[PDB]
Parts: C-alpha cells; structure tokens; sequence
C-alpha cells in the first residue's frame, strides 16, 4: 500500500496488482514525419495529464452493468475537457483503474474490459421491424457513464460471454478489489474528432452477481479513476 | 480515521488556495489539489497547506488588527459511502492533528490573552 | 501439425456470390437495359459476421462476372461492365455521358467469352475499413456510419444504343485477398436486422447457444 | 510475536512497535559526583528492576479516561513499594506498556501520554469561589489509578488538545493494541522523595469514543504493565 | 522591414529602432528560494506569451491623450486573461510597442511613457471640497484604455513635462512611427494580486499637436501591440 500524486491529484493504492497493457502496447506519442507536422501538435503535460476520479457507482444485487465512452468521459471534465473542445484533431492512450470497497463478507464478481469502437445497438421496437437508433444520452454517456439495459448481449447483439477477448481484467471480491488497465491510442486515422467520435468503450459487468447477508452494507461502491497518457492536441479554436 | 478495522471506503481531502471558494461540489473539488484517501487501505493521511501569510494590515472598526485573507480552504467529502459489514459500526470518527511546518516563523511579539492571574 | 487453415488470409478467402443483376426484358426490375450495383461485401450471407469478428480490416478484392441466360443459355451479347469509384457519379440512364468518361474503368466482354475478371484496391482514404464506428460523421441517424468504406459501384450493361435482344443476368463474385485485420470482438450471436447497424430484436433475445434440462444432465 | 522475561516475571508481547523515548532520553543513573556520596545511593537490580501488571481497566463508551500517578503507583506494590517507603531518596525511569484486548469489530482511540509534575485541579465548589483541594485519594491513587471527571480540561484547567506535546503515543483499536513509553527522571533535584512527590502522570484518555455493535464484549481491557529503569534509593529506614 | 512571429501571432515592423529597457532592467524570473517554493508557480510559455495587439486608437487634433493599466490591460483578453483571473498570484514584465500611420503631410509629436503606480485622481467636486474618488472605469480601464481630462497635470496632480523622468520614448512623426519600451516587473513584493493591483500604467499624449492639411486623412491610428514577458502565476482556482 503506497499513495501516488500526479499534479494536484493523489490517490492511494496498493502496490501494484497486475496491470493490463491493452494489446502488448503502451500509449506513445505520433512523430513529426506525420499529415499535421506544420501545425504542431501541442502535447499538454501539466494539468491535463493527472488523476481524474468519477462519481462512483453503486453496485447492487439487481445491477445489469455500467459502460463509459472514451474520450467522452472526459470532455466535460476539467482542463481536458477543456482541449477535447476547443481543439480541432486529438489522439490519446489511458490509464483505467477500476477499484471497490467491500468487506469481506460481500461477494460478486466484474469483468472489466476495454472494446474499442463500442457502438450501441437498440432493441429495434421490440419486433426488430423498427429501425431506431440509440440517443445521444446512450451512446455518448458523459462522465457519468450508461447502464446496460441487455448485458448478455452487450446491448449491440454480441455475446458478453465473449468479452474476454478484449484487454480486460476481473475484480472478484474476494481475491481483489481493483483491476487497472492502460489504453493505447486505437483508431484507423493518426488524429480523430474528440467530440463526434469515441474511440472504445469501458465496459465492467457483474458476471457473479452482489451478495451479502442482511445488515450488510448492501451497495457496493464502484469508483473509476482514469488518467490521459501521451496526450496530443491540434488546430486550436 | 479511528472506525472498526472492517470499515472502508473512500474520503476526498482538498485544499482550495486562498482566494479560491468553497467547491460547489465532488466533482470540481476534484479538479483541484486533493487527495484521495482509502480508509480501508491507510488509518491517516496528511494533507500539507503550502503557504500561510497572515500579513495583510487592516484598520476595520477603530482596532487595527493584522489578519489573514490567505484563508486557503480544505474541504472533506465523501468519495464513496462508509462500507461496512454485519457486526461493525455505522459511524467512525476521525481525529485531526495539526501543526506548523519548519518554514514557519512568527514577528512581532503581542502578549494579549482574557485569561490573566487574577485578584 | 499444420497451421495455414486458420490463417486471415485462408479464413476470408475464396470468391463468393456478392451480387446478381438482372437485366429483363419485359419487366418492373431494372426496366433501363443498365443497373448500378453499389460494391458491398456483405452480398455472401456469411461475410457480414465473419469480417465482424475484427474492428479493423484491409484487402484487395477480384471481381469476376458471370452471365448468361435464366436458363444459363449463352447468347451472342456484348456487355459493359464499368467500374465508377468513390466520388464519381454513376449513369442515370442508359444514355448518360458517365458510361463514356474514361476515368471510370470499363470492360467489355462478350458473354461467350469466359468470365471477365478485375482487381479492385483498397480504396479507404483512412489506413483500414472499419466494420464499426462509434461516433457521428460531422440521439441521431447517422450513427456507425464510416462513410470512408466506399470501394465504389459496378454499373453494369448490355451494349448498343437499341435493347439486347436477350434476357440476362450477371452474377457478380468477390474473392478478397491481401488480408490484414485488428482489434478482435465477440462474435454476433443475435439475428441481423439492419445492413447499417447492430440493432438486435429486443423481444427476441435468443441464448447464445443450445439449452438443456440441469446442468447434472448430459 | 514473542514473550520477554525479566526476574520472575514474563509478559507475551510483539516482537516491537514503535517506542516513545519520553524527550528522547535514556533513563540513566546517578554518578559518584553527586550531593549524597558519602551515603553510596544503592541501584536495586534482582526483583526490583521488572514486569508489575497493574489490575486492566475496563474501557467503555462511558468511560471518561484514567491517570495513574508515578512513582506513587508502585509505592504500595511489591518489593519496589518496599524500597519506595523505607529509603529516605529515590530517582528512576520507567518503561509503560499499555495494552488493548479488543475485536476487528470494536473501534476506538485512546491517547497515552505522560505529564511531569500533573497537579490536579478541583472544580472549586463550581462557582469557583471555593479555593477547595483534591483528596489524597485523588492526587496519589494508587495501582488502581483514577478516573478523569473532566478529561477536556484534564481535571487542570488544560486543553488535553494540546496533551501531545508531552510523550505520547495512540492506540487505535483499527491498526494497533498497544502503546509503549520510556520516561527518564525527570526533576529539578537529582533525588527526592518517593512517597511525597510524585514525578510524573500517565493518561490514558479515549478521543474517539469506543464503539461495537450489540452483542460484542461490551468492555475492552486496557492493561498496564510497567517496569522500573535505572532506579536509585538512598537512606534505609 | 521585417516581419516577426511568436506563436500564432505575427507583426509586420522596422529591423530595430531603439529600444528603451525600463530601468535599464530586463524583465527576468524569480528564483526557487523564495516565499511561494511550496506551491510551485507555473511559468506560462506557449500561447501566454505572444503578441497582442488591442484596439487602435485615433489620433485627432483635439486629443487630450490615453492611459493603459497593467495587467488590467489584458485581464479581459484571451489566454493571458485567462491566467490572470483564475490564479491567485502573478508577476510579469512586457514588451510595448506603440506605433502610428501617418503621412509625410502629417505632423505631431507623442510622449510614450510607463508610470509605476500610475494613482489617478478627481477633480474633487471642482472646488476641492469633494473627497471624491476616480471609478472603476477610469481606475481599471481595460483594454480600450482610457482618455486623459487633463493631461498637463496628468489626471493627478503632477507635471507631464516631468514625465520624462520615466521609462520613456518619443513619437515625432516627421522622424519615427513607433516607441518600443521593455517593462521589468516592479513592485514591493514579488508576486501580487493581478486583478486588484496595477503594477504600471502606459501613458501616450500628444505634447505636439496632432496637425495636416485640410484633405489629408483627419486621425492617425496609434496602435498598440504588446507582449508579456516572464510572466508567473500561481495558485490556481
């Protein structure tokens, strides 16, 4: 156990479980021999590379899951929201440190996981004969995160059974209480719309669900906090 | 934090520069200097104020006193509820203590108190 | 001991029906003797799930037409095949000045002569295809849309400035080679309800496989 | 975790928590130079110099705190209460270990800390018009100690706020039982007499109240045990 | 003639006429060892420290002349107002650079000088019986400065032809078209409030009137454009 300070914000954490490092590789920067190399892109390091912490989530016995859009998430939130807006193109990796406080006489089990492009699907009315499309409370959440409404499908028509295959980590209480997961910066273009595309998705689900005996703290507290690694920003507005 | 050891959960302590008001909220109280502390994980923590000058002279009423306006702020919220299980209490204290650092000094004596030896 | 099986490559290979124009004589389809058949992958049933077990993918692709008669008789016709890419504008009549603007590739084969047969590039101007697009183009409808997967149109023909004495069809095969892939995904285990997205019958929502009794029971 | 003997007397302890060195001064001896060499002041070493287990108090949510009173708390005890009365002088130093027994589901804080020269106060009749004077039962209470009536002002008329400015240490029931404390001799003659002053005080006051839920051992047990260091008597009578 | 760029900012100006460093004192940092060490205060680069170029004003033959407040000046503009407001303390030096378009047919002569602690005063009701006291707006004037009522005695009771005593320069147009002046941050502290104090106000008045003949474009544009210069804040809010 040990806190660790970046900027103004400080957290405290263990040690150091087993991160993930999404596909083997670590979020870099994009080098000058690139489309943008006559506007410079600015690589905010200050303020806007530390710890943000989101509102937690309570995690209870009837709780289907959350899922949170990146960057999304964060273009509401302070000095990167800040750069995520009034900037033209952006390109960034992350650190996802998903952590619980429960004793040990809860149980349940999350599976964490990252899925680039995690694009929502609707129920289509029912019968499937409508052509409906996700709100725009649904598909870009804030920080706030969604709650999936048809986990076994993922609420997009693909088995969650199947996660696994994405870089994901799980959080069974009673072996650990926290799962870290670093993103590398996942997209077919170098630099993308921070506002109108979100790169993946964050993705943590009971599999085994909450339980505790009555008089037990009966919701268990989910709290997300995420910092920006190799950050870039370009074409100023 | 003094609860049972089956307690945990999380607090956020932030300080607020002089100047800079009471956050409206968590979430912004956020965006500045805080910490986040895991009272599951650590029994304390100590939260640092960088600098204090009670220096500004003032001549309010008809007393010229000479006060802060460097009230910098710390402010406690709770990041996640208190989690406790079957059998442990649903309320802990917590104690503060507090003192200078060693870059602190003082001037000009003032001997002033309202307890004096009496008759 | 061998692996090639189960390589990219093995996995999207071979050519399968992606397309069948119809060009009728007497008829309500395709009443213009022309039909413009926009490229899509999807025309072989079982691509759209398989390229769907990736995010990103990239791959050249060989276009081979088939034609012949309801009856598969062969006849004496001349036809045009002529490939309009991305941003260019397709024919609008049988008579349009695009079947003759040079930049849109055109062959012109005889339906006895055996199948024609052309390569297509990668034709994305972002580095992959992208099979799903969380984001908007620049609660909506143009959500998933990845516009910049486009690999063009085949507006296909028969001949001349008169109709074509015969009744045809022209079935289109795309064999897809050069394969690279990224980013693997849960494979779709809902019915398809929509070309453009996800969507998945809410009602419906089948179990991913077979059930049984209890779970002691073999 | 292991049991420490000295004499006859054996007490099971952890293998060493953090010790407060009162001021940061060994308890020493008296040296040959001194006012009395002529009377060779005798350094009892054998049964006197060992473990004395006081009767445990019990800490409740009630309880307002006890004090015990050096050397006056042994004076009656033992073979040191045997030196204590018959020798005309006295210097020592002492080791303090206070110990809790209590659950993972209890939870408190108590605060140890010795106070030289702590001179009770009385509440002077409560208009303070009264110049009354506390009890011999009171000033020296012997090994049974003395409860505090009010704690905040240290039946003194002082902060017990301000309490950590002298040797202390705490006990917080969630991350330790026990508290251990070294004083040296402190005086403003290098002897004096044991049965009239006493030294120094021992307080051992709860701040954060003790609590657990119904059905929990109700009392804790907080148990001193406390040995003599370096001690001196001289003039037998 | 050359043109100079610094971030995204550039102006067209003459190679280098003289340059007046304020004091003979290059605006430079404040060092490690001092009062704010804890709180380490940020050194603004990138886009802060560029060139602004604010709302030119018109020179008739009836000007009277025009003051500027630093900071205040730029308070309200862009990313160095930024910086200004949502940061408790600041110290910075500046580049100032005024120029005018004129005509060979034009004549007139401006006297550009920085004031530390540029006071204003009223008029005091006329008789001087009034304890009057400048406003806000004429105090802080923001960035379309402020027109002087009675420039001989500066708007508060002292001589303009001793304004020369001053970090100055001339501005006769049948000579020169532009002054630059190099500000070093004076105070009588280090860093200070960038909101309510003014370090140093920017003066430029006609002494020879403004004058042409009847046809000839009637008001010269004074332009202003200026830089910051080791500019430091700190405590962010």
């Amino acid at each position: 156990v040990a806190q660790l300070t970046i900027g103004n914000s400080t957290i405290t954490t263990q040690e150091a479980a087993n991160i993930i490092v999404g596909y083997g590789e670590w979020p870099s920067y994009c080098s000058d021999s690139d489309a943008t190399a006559v506007d410079k892109p600015t690589r905010p390091d200050v303020s806007v590379n530390r710890f943000y912490t989101l509102d937690t989530k309570l995690w209870e016995k009837s709780s289907k899951g959350w899922y949170w859009k990146f960057p999304d998430v964060l273009t509401e939130t302070g000095v990167f929201g800040q750069n995520a807006q009034f900037h033209y193109l952006y390109r960034s990796g992350f650190c996802i440190h998903v952590q619980c406080n429960a004793s040990k006489f809860h149980q349940g089990a999350l599976l964490v996981a990252v899925l680039p492009e995690y694009v929502i699907g609707t129920v289509a009315g029912g019968t499937g004969t409508e052509d409906t499309h996700p709100p725009y409370k649904q598909t870009q959440p804030g920080a706030d995160g969604f709650e999936l409404q048809h986990p076994y499908v993922l609420d997009a028509g693909i088995p969650i059974s199947q996660l696994t295959v994405c870089p994901h980590q799980w959080i069974n209480l009673r072996t650990n209480n926290c799962a870290t997961i670093i993103v590398p910066y996942i997209n077919a273009l170098p630099f993308d719309s921070a506002l109108n595309h979100c790169n993946f998705g964050l993705l943590v689900v009971p599999i085994s669900p909450l339980d505790y005996d009555q008089g037990a703290t009966p919701v268990i507290p989910i709290t997300i906090t995420l910092a920006p690694m190799c950050s870039e920003f370009a074409g100023l507005r | 934090f003094t609860g049972s050891f089956m307690a945990t959960g999380k607090m956020l302590i932030a300080y607020t520069p002089p100047g800079g008001p009471l956050p409206k909220d968590r979430a912004t109280a956020m965006l500045g200097t805080h910490v986040i502390w895991d009272f599951g994980l650590q029994s304390s923590v100590t939260l640092v104020i960088p600098w204090i000058s009670n220096t500004h002279y003032r001549a309010h009423a008809r007393d010229g006193v000479f006060d802060y306006y460097t009230t910098g702020l710390v402010s406690i919220w709770y990041q996640t509820n208190y989690v406790v299980p079957i059998g442990a209490p649903n309320t802990a204290y917590i104690i503060a203590l507090a003192a200078a650092q060693k870059n602190f000094t003082m001037k000009l004596c003032k001997d002033a108190s309202d307890i004096l030896q009496t008759g | 001991h061998s692996t090639a099986e189960t390589t990219l490559d093995s996995f999207f290979s071979r050519a399968g029906l992606v397309g069948e124009i119809d060009l009728p004589l007497k008829g309500t389809t395709n009443p213009n003797g022309y039909a413009n058949w926009d490229i899509d992958i999807t025309g072989y049933a079982q691509m759209r799930r398989k390229v769907e077990l990736f995010t990103y993918m990239r791959f050249d692709a060989e276009f081979t037409f088939v034609a012949c008669t309801p009856t598969g008789e062969v006849v004496p016709q001349l036809l045009q095949y002529m490939f309009v890419p991305p941003g260019a504008p397709k024919p609008d009549s049988r008579e349009s000045l695009a079947w003759q603007t040079a930049t849109n590739p055109s062959v012109f084969v005889k339906l006895s002569d055996p199948p024609a047969q052309v390569s297509v590039p990668f034709m994305s101007p972002a580095s992959a295809y992208q099979w799903f697009y969380d984001g908007y183009p620049t609660k909506d409808l143009e959500y998933g849309a990845m516009p910049n997967n486009m690999m063009g149109t085949f507006s296909v023909r028969t001949v001349g400035t008169s109709k074509s004495k015969y009744p045809l069809v022209v079935r289109i095969y795309m064999r897809m080679k050069h394969v690279r892939a990224w980013i693997p995904r849960p494979m779709r285990n809902q019915n398809y309800l929509f070309k453009a997205n996800p969507n998945y019958a809410g009602n419906s929502i089948k179990p991913t496989g077979a059930s049984r009794t209890a779970i002691t029971t073999l």
